[PDB]
RNA sequence: AUAAGUGGUUGUUUAUAAAAAAAUUUACUUAA
RNA sequence: GACCUGGCGGUGCUUCAUAUCCCUCUAGAGGAGCCUGUUCUGUAAUCGAUAAACCCCGAUCAACCUCACCACCUCUUGCUCAGCCUAUAUACCGCCAUCUUCAGCAAACCCUGAUGAAGGCUACAAAGUAAGCGCAAGUACCCACGUAAAGACGUUAGGUCAAGGUGUAGCCCAUGAGGUGGCAAGAAAUGGGCUACAUUUUCUACCCCAGAAAACUACGAUAGCCCUUAUGAAACUUAAGGGUCGAAGGUGGAUUUAGC
């Protein structure tokens, strides 16, 4: 015979699951793993936007499914541990430049590529 | 580096791991011309001296 | 994370340039292209290195 | 590690294994090409530089005869190049450093003068008496302690115990102390060499310990683990000595690793009914190890959990299994569960025990968590989940269990495709369940029809056939149920008494005398002893006189 | 395996020009001032005029890297207008669209 | 008449994909970019080197998965990473797909000196937007 | 027998959305609606459509200039085209007595409205006749423009004659509503400075020039453009005549003080931006009738005439290169 | 250059020259017509010139329950594989040079008398397998158009009949 | 109700075809 | 002989014509010098475009390079599992011109014509229903406006084998590859542009309330000579500046372009 594809696992997903476990990091939109009936595509006349499956328009979006509000709050809790506290004495900019007269500026440039 | 892009993709074809539709096309045409007798003459040992 | 943050949109940049539309002649016919660069500045304030 | 497509998702444990080998196979072909054509991959674009995405060079690039050039062949583990260069270098008469010679020996001994195979260009004794390693030692003018030690260790791996012991004698003749590793290798040699009883081996062991103490050699974890590893042959006489060893390490300060307990639990778990002695020890071990983060220290640390779980399941200790599993899930301990074999074994046993000894609701919770997230079931572990559902009198789930059975590659498994029917047909049920099981029934019917085993031999368990028929009747597909009758005669599979008995009701519900006659006429042809009893009921219930004589005349 | 012999002649020019750049720089510096004696600058003139002609950087031509075209190349992508458009028109250049205003 | 990247009308019988069905004047309007990196942004560098890499990969993938691709690649870049999002068909053995994923990823990571991933999305048949 | 190649005439899959198909879509939307609220950490029971749109916009961000090309997750009834229900049963008899006209809905309506007019004989702003595209959706029948026009004629003929409450509510089914925008100038708040002086401030824009004016309720006629007297900032008279224009028109030369700032453009576009900014700020201190007259004098409109781009292959915005016949 | 190589679709479209001004108005009068060959037809993924055997692609992944390693066919063995490939191509081409015997009607080159088989089955299961269909006349008729010019249509006359009294004809 | 001459040559419908590649061992360590 | 469809008519009528007809409005081109194409002449010395729809066109660009040209001197499995800017754009893909400052092209049916090529219109309706593709809608830019963009099927074997690729034919000690040097001029004739001929001007100051100039260095060259500088290895040539020099020109014949 010819290997048949299993059904999408969105059906086995609980309407109350924790979504952050499904997409922990940035990953490309997978129709079989996202339980949303989302459609995209300029519709033909008397037609509907195209279904998620095989929809190359949805695969061209840089999606934010790995950064839901839930996920962010959870993430930032685990990261409060890493950050230290601003000197409460340095309330205003007046106080900043009283105690620290020099300011050093520098820029970092984030860009995609091998180098 | 055009020497690297052609030489890599040439071995990948000789290794069986890359299909070169263009080189397949040109091989077919070359094969047919040979049948018609329109084959490249041997260098030096040509019709002329 | 308890950081003070303000956001504004710096105005966009649209870089356009023109090319010939045909391979050989027809100088009066061009294709024009652009690249939009959109911006958002996150102004964070009073942070420690960590 | 798998691709997340409905069509590339593995759908069985075989695929789970096969798909990862295919991905790894393609990586070898890449790495084979990358290393065979380095020039196509020698253009570094990365900043910062990535050393690991560069090609590798395995051939020694210095052909001059010098001490430095020797190191390359040794570092490059090129046994043939080193010996050939060594021969020429020796003929030149130049001096070879003791350290350089020692390193050359390690490579030759470690691999037994057998070149490690890479990319492209078992039963029996692999060691050969006329091997170059032996010759090199003779040529070696000076032989230090490492020379003797390294040679013995390799002999152990190649089963050359007898001469290794003889070589150990020469070391003693030179009044040279051996290292910890030499002793650890020797311990296995003495025990594996001869098949003497424990007491004889025990005495020999104590002799070496006295040598170890006399030589002021401080033992390692491996030192003791080797003992426990060898003591598995004396599967009952080494039990008490083992407890001495365990307590001794704790005294010295060496904390037992997972490999230690692995040897222990294997040793104490022998074929026996009570196994209460073992039982106690297992329990104590787990109590000792509760909430203990482990680090890899012994090569056998990975085999613990599979053994632990096996015993837990053999003793049927659900509360102990939760402690074993509870330990695996602490910190980074899950990394010790070992290869795929170990992992299936663990989860297969662990879950069998759950289905048997746990509440059904909690079994379904563990069913959803473990499968296929962590474990691709075997055909059997579906049966156990079926049985556990029966014991819990939860047959509303059997339909779901059938779907999953197909989705894990158990559509054709004979054993499984029967139990489901039996349980679904054993009893009558409310209309809903009856209908529900009838839909599942037709689904399994398709499987029996399109059996791939049919190419070999089509099997049709009459019991399975019965269950189907019953369920089709309870739904109303009498016509389809009647088609089964043809199949019985076709496959020459006599129906079950219960199927024949229930066939009477089918005619009564339909109130179609014509069909009722057909059932009896066919059953009578087979002269089944149960059929005769049915004929008496039919003749009393409904039977035309003219039709009776026609049946008799055939006899 | 370059697109043609005109590209191949530019590949070599770019490579030779790179080899001699430090020498050419040093010699120019001598002859690009009023400080040094003219008898010395005149020697420098001779010296740099004797370096191979294909090390002279003005002889480099920015050809389409795909088709070798010597004119009509956008320098940010090193492609001719014909080749640039073909990728731009299929959607294959990140962030580049048709301009309308 | 304009020709660039237009599929002509034909006779109502030509299957075309959403991608193919849209002309270049729809590239920021009704459809997106098949590649996404930072080279072509104002102030950014290396647009040329990104472009040569993208022309090779599309060619590389087309011949490496012969007859399998059901649409165009989506090329993504995030920092050091490269993502190749193919939509393939369901005719090749999943064993062969896994071989090719492992092969292509490995070979491309050593060629372009970066982590390269390849996300397949199988479809039964080529998704038809319109019958031109 | 010559076998002619069988043409795949029905290549184009025609839109066929069975009622069962829709219900399976509404099911998936409800299930998906709950997953969406779960991801967003919101209450599945109060997740409105506007929460679906906000969430989908964030999770699948697209800049595509057309909204119909962006990702969407809507109720299947707002997405799929409404379709006519099966018009005959299993026996094959159509359910409507006007089936065979092809337009049972349109001619049913026409039959009804005609009767309503017939019975009447036996008895004796802000709203718009729905457009055709609307009636076709109300009737689900592709309709001709001449059909529509004939239909509307009956309706209007119905309005003319006396109608009861029952008839009027019928007509209203086809009379839509038109919100009417007011062309009435919005008046700027009167504010007060530290010294308690009343002023209003407004903005004006002319070409690339932008002006901000503060008009004081009381003053002498002092305009100070960018800190300079108006006569010195605008040495050109035409420029000064433009600043006079707002105040002269309402008879208020010499009654107000103005502080403006302008930037961009050239001198005369600056004069016209300041004119507009001053006129708008001045609306707070005149009557509503005077504001309307100022609107009808063209003093309160932004001038939209701005420089047009040059086109390629031309000399200018409109100017062409010389055309050479031969 | 690797980057100047195009796809088979682009290559055949240019080489075949199905479109162009030649096709229009019968300007091109070269009867000889090439046909597109799918050069991917007999191609196996993983099969190359050097004869390497890739486990999991070109050869089976597992042998005797063990994972195979990279292997390469012998030179003598590879010759057979390449020689066999040539044979299949030739025989595949052989099938397409065989001329089919078209049963002739009133004349060798005439459409009259040729049979078109039974009428196509109706929409609602209506069937016409009783009826035969013979062509009576094929004629290229022309009209003139403002844009193109000589526009060809085909007028065809057929007759249908079951041989039991029922018959008809249509254009 | 003015007057408006000319344009070498040449040119069209001969008949249909198709592929697949693929599936034996479903869980240890161990010993003689 | 008689038709059908189209074209065309110095064909009728009726409407129209939008910087899309005429009368109208504004600024120009055709005369001068200059700049830059083309042709023609020349040269040993490239190719392409060449009514509209070629003529500052391929070129968002040639001192060498670029380069394809000419002369001379070299090389021969040759950067390439060769190469060819050799022929054929009338074999083609690719990308376009043109009507188009269009609204039409239409598969599938049904009907009409005695079942001919063909044809299919009436709303108080009389045989057409039509999916698709254009137009439209939508979107870009500062709006519902405008400008872009879009703009089918076809027409002109229209342009482009010299962007690249390529069918067919040809070259393979050469029609290929490389080095050195060189041409790329003007009797002229014409296309497009720039600057002028001045008083609504010229020069300074200022960038809008000034002073001067104004037919002998008035107005008027961005042209010639001289010098310097910039870039470059190379500049009598390319560009910038300065000086010198004050030419033709005194609002341009037939005709002709653009703009709401
Ligand atoms: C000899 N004539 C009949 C001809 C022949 C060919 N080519 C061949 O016959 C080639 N034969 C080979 C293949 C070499 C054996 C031809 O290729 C051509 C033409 C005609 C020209 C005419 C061109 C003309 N102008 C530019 C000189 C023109 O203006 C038009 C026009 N329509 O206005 C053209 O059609 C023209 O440009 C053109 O295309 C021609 C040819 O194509
Ligand atoms: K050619
Ligand atoms: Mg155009
Ligand atoms: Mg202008
Ligand atoms: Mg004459
Ligand atoms: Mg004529
Ligand atoms: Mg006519
Ligand atoms: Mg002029
Ligand atoms: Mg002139
Ligand atoms: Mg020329
Ligand atoms: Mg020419
Ligand atoms: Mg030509
Ligand atoms: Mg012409
Ligand atoms: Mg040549
Ligand atoms: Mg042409
Ligand atoms: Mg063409
Ligand atoms: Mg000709
Ligand atoms: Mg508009
Ligand atoms: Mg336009
Ligand atoms: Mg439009
Ligand atoms: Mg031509």
């Amino acid at each position: 015979p010819r290997r048949k594809a299993l059904p999408p696992r969105t059906e086995k997903m609980a309407v109350d699951q924790d979504w952050p476990s499904v997409y922990p990091v940035a990953a490309p939109f997978k129709p079989s793993a996202v339980p949303l009936p989302v459609r995209m595509g300029y519709p033909v006349k008397k037609g509907v936007p195209m279904a998620k499956e095989g929809n190359l328009e949805l695969l061209k979006i840089p999606n934010f499914l790995h950064l839901t509000p839930v996920a962010i709050k959870k993430h930032c809790e685990a990261l409060k541990d890493f950050c230290t506290e601003w000197p409460a004495a340095l309330d205003s900019d007046e106080k900043c430049e009283k105690h620290f007269p020099i300011e050093i500026d520098s820029t970092d440039y984030v860009s995609s590529g091998p180098s | 580096n055009h020497h690297t892009y052609a030489e890599l993709m040439q071995t990948l074809r000789f290794l069986g791991l890359y299909r070169d539709e263009h080189q397949d096309f040109m091989d077919e045409q070359k094969r047919l011309k040979k049948l018609r007798g329109k084959e490249k003459p041997k260098k030096g040992e040509g019709k002329r001296a | 994370l308890g950081i003070s943050i303000k956001v504004h949109e710096p105005p966009r940049k649209i870089e356009r340039f023109t090319l010939l539309q045909s391979v050989h002649i027809y100088k009066k016919h061009r294709v024009q292209y652009e690249m939009r660069t959109l911006y958002r500045c996150l102004e964070l304030e009073h942070l420690t290195g960590s | 590690v798998f691709q997340d497509d409905p069509y590339l998702m593995p759908a069985s444990s075989l695929e789970s294994r096969s798909f990862l080998l295919a991905k790894k196979s393609g990586e070898n072909v890449a790495k084979f090409i990358i290393n065979s054509y380095p020039k196509y991959f020698q253009k570094d674009i990365a900043e910062p530089h990535i050393p690991c995405l560069m090609p590798e060079y395995f051939e020694p690039q210095i052909k001059d005869i010098s001490e430095a050039a020797l190191k390359e062949r040794i570092e490059l583990r090129k046994v043939k190049a080193s010996v050939d260069m060594f021969d020429q270098l020796l003929q030149a008469g130049t001096t070879v450093s003791l350290e350089t010679t020692n390193s050359l020996l390690d490579l030759l001994c470690y691999y037994g003068d057998q070149e490690p195979s890479t990319d492209y260009h078992q039963f029996g004794v692999t060691w050969r008496a006329k091997n170059n390693a032996e010759r090199i030692f003779s040529l070696m003018p000076e032989k230090n302690e490492h020379s003797y030690c390294t040679m013995i260790r390799g002999m152990v791996k190649h089963r050359a115990y007898e001469q290794a012991l003889n070589l150990y004698t020469e070391l003693l003749n030179n009044r040279l102390h051996a290292d910890v590793y030499t002793f650890n290798a020797l311990i296995e040699a003495t025990v594996c060499a001869i098949n003497e009883k424990f007491e004889e081996k025990w005495s020999k062991i104590l002799e070496l310990l006295r040598h170890m103490v006399a030589q002021k050699v401080k033992p390692n974890l491996q030192t003791f683990n080797t003992i426990l590893k060898c003591l598995r042959r004396f599967h009952v006489f080494a039990r008490s000595p083992a407890l001495q060893v365990l307590r001794e390490m704790k005294a010295i300060g060496i904390e037992p690793s997972l490999a230690t307990y692995h040897h222990i639990i294997r040793l104490f778990d022998q074929p026996g009914d009570p196994l209460k002695r073992s039982s106690f020890i297992i329990y104590d071990i787990m109590n000792e190890l509760m909430g203990k983060r482990f680090s890899p220290k012994d090569p056998d640390d990975d085999k613990f959990f599979q053994s632990a779980m096996s015993i837990c399941s053999s003793l049927r200790d659900l509360e102990l299994a939760y402690q074993v599993h509870g330990l695996l899930k602490t910190g980074d301990n899950w990394k010790f569960i070992g290869p795929d074999q170990h992992r299936n074994f663990y989860y297969s046993k662990f879950f069998d025990l759950i289905c048997l000894m746990e509440q059904i609701d909690v079994t379904l919770k563990w069913y959803e968590d473990l499968i296929p997230s962590a474990y691709f079931p075997h055909s059997q572990t579906m049966i156990h989940l079926l049985q556990a559902l029966d014991v819990a009198n939860r047959l509303e789930v059997i339909p779901k269990i059938w779907k999953d059975s197909k989705e894990y590659g158990h559509t054709f498994r004979s054993d499984l495709r029967e139990e489901i029917l039996m349980l679904m047909a054993r009893d009558k049920h409310p209309p809903e369940l009856q209908v529900a099981f009838a839909d599942c029934a037709a689904d399994i019917k398709s499987a029996y029809e399109s059996q791939p085993i049919r190419q070999t031999a089509q099997d049709w368990p009459a019991t399975s056939l019965n269950c189907i028929a019953i369920l089709f009747l309870r739904a109303g597909r009498t016509q389809e149920a009647w088609k089964m009758l043809g199949l019985f005669r076709k496959h020459n599979k006599i129906p079950r008494s219960e199927l024949l008995n229930e066939l009477m009701d089918s005619a009564k519900v339909s109130n179609s005398p014509s069909q009722a006659i057909e059932v009896v006429e066919l059953a009578s042809a087979f002269s089944l002893p149960i059929c005769e009893g049915l004929t008496q009921r039919v003749m009393s219930d409904f039977a035309i006189n003219q039709e009776q004589k026609e049946a008799l005349s055939n006899l | 395996h370059y697109v043609d012999w005109r590209m191949w002649r530019d590949v070599k020019r770019r490579k030779m020009a790179y080899e001699y750049a430090d020498e050419r720089l040093r010699i120019n510096s001598l002859r690009k001032n009023t400080i040094l004696p003219k008898i010395l600058q005149d020697v420098a003139d001779e010296e740099i005029a004797a370096l191979p002609r294909d090390s002279c950087p003005v002889r480099i031509r920015n050809r389409c890297v795909m088709t070798s075209r010597p004119r009509g190349v956008k320098r940010r992508w090193r492609l001719s207008r014909i080749v640039f458009r073909h990728l731009a028109d299929h959607g294959q250049l990140s962030g580049i669209q048709r301009a309308t205003w | 008449k304009n020709r660039a990247a237009r599929v002509r009308v034909s006779k109502g019988d030509k299957p075309v994909t959403y991608e193919e069905a849209h002309a270049p004047h729809y590239i920021a309007h009704r459809k997106g970019w098949l590649s996404l990196h930072t080279g072509n942004l104002d102030g950014e560098d290396h647009a040329a080197e990104r472009t040569v890499e993208d022309v090779f990969l599309r060619k590389f993938m087309w011949g490496t998965f012969p007859g399998c691709l059901a649409d165009q690649l989506v090329l993504k870049r995030r920092g050091n990473q490269l993502e190749i999002c193919a939509v393939v068909l369901r005719q090749l053995s999943p064993h062969k797909y896994y071989f090719l994923v492992g092969y292509s990823e490995t070979l491309l990571s050593y060629f372009y000196k970066c982590p390269v991933r390849l996300h397949l999305q199988t479809v039964p048949s080529k998704v038809v937007y319109k019958y031109l | 027998a010559f076998v002619i190649p069988k043409k795949n005439v029905p290549t184009s899959k025609r839109e066929t959305y069975t009622e069962d198909f829709i219900k399976k879509q509404i099911e998936e939307f409800n299930i998906g609606k709950r997953h969406l609220a779960n991801m967003m950490g919101e209450d599945p029971e109060t997740f409105t459509q506007e929460d679906i749109d906000r969430a989908i916009a964030y999770l699948f961000p697209s800049g595509l200039f057309e909204k119909r090309a962006r990702p969407v997750m809507k109720h299947p009834e707002q997405i799929f085209p409404r379709q006519r229900a099966i018009q005959w049963g299993e026996d094959g008899r159509p359910f409507h007595y006007l089936f065979y006209t092809g337009k049972q809905s349109y001619y049913s309506l026409m039959h009804d409205v005609y009767g309503m007019l017939l019975n009447l004989e036996k008895h004796q702003i802000g709203s718009r006749w729905l457009i055709k595209e609307e009636l076709e959706e109300m009737l689900v029948e592709k309709l001709s423009d001449l059909d529509y026009m004939q239909f509307i004629r009956l309706l209007e003929k119905l309005l003319t004659s006396q109608c009861g409450a029952a008839e009027e509510e019928f007509v209203q089914r086809f009379r839509r509503s038109v919100t009417l925008e007011s062309k009435k100038q919005l008046i700027e708040p009167v504010q007060y400075d530290e010294q308690g002086m009343a002023f209003s401030k407004s903005e004006g824009k002319r070409k690339t020039a932008k002006a901000e004016a503060i008009v004081y309720k009381h003053g002498s006629g002092r305009i100070k453009v960018n800190g300079i007297d108006y006569q010195l900032y605008f040495p050109i008279t035409q420029d000064r005549e433009q600043l006079m224009f707002p105040f002269h028109f309402v008879d208020r030369l010499g009654k107000h003080d103005v502080t403006c700032t302008v930037s961009g453009g050239g001198r005369s576009a600056q004069a016209g931006a300041i004119r507009l900014a001053m006129a708008k700020a001045l609306c707070s201190f005149v009557t509503e009738d005077e504001v309307e007259w100022m609107r009808q004098a063209g003093l309160l409109t932004t001038d939209p005439r701005v420089r047009e781009r040059k086109k390629p292959g031309q000399e200018g915005a409109r100017r062409k290169f010389t055309w050479k016949k031969r | 250059s690797f980057f100047t190589k195009l796809t088979a679709d682009e290559l055949w479209k240019g080489a075949l020259a199905e479109t162009g001004a030649g096709a229009k108005k019968g300007r091109g009068k070269r009867t000889k017509k090439k046909k597109r060959k799918d050069l991917n037809r007999g191609q196996i993924i993983g099969e190359g010139r050097y004869g390497f055997l890739w486990p999991g692609l070109n050869v089976p992944l597992m042998k005797n329950g063990a994972v195979q390693t990279i292997a390469q066919r012998s030179k003598e063995e590879q010759e057979k594989v390449e020689a066999d490939m040539i044979q299949q191509r030739e025989e595949w081409d052989r099938k397409k040079k065989m001329k089919v015997k078209r049963e002739r009607g009133w004349s060798g080159n005439s459409w009259g008398g040729i049979s078109l088989g039974p009428p196509d089955p109706g929409p609602c299961g209506e069937t016409y397998e009783d009826f035969d269909t013979r062509i009576l006349e094929v004629r290229n008729v022309f009209t003139m158009t403002a844009k193109e010019g000589r526009k060809k249509s085909i007028r065809v006359l057929v007759a249908v009949g079951n041989g039991k009294g029922a018959a008809g004809f249509s254009i």
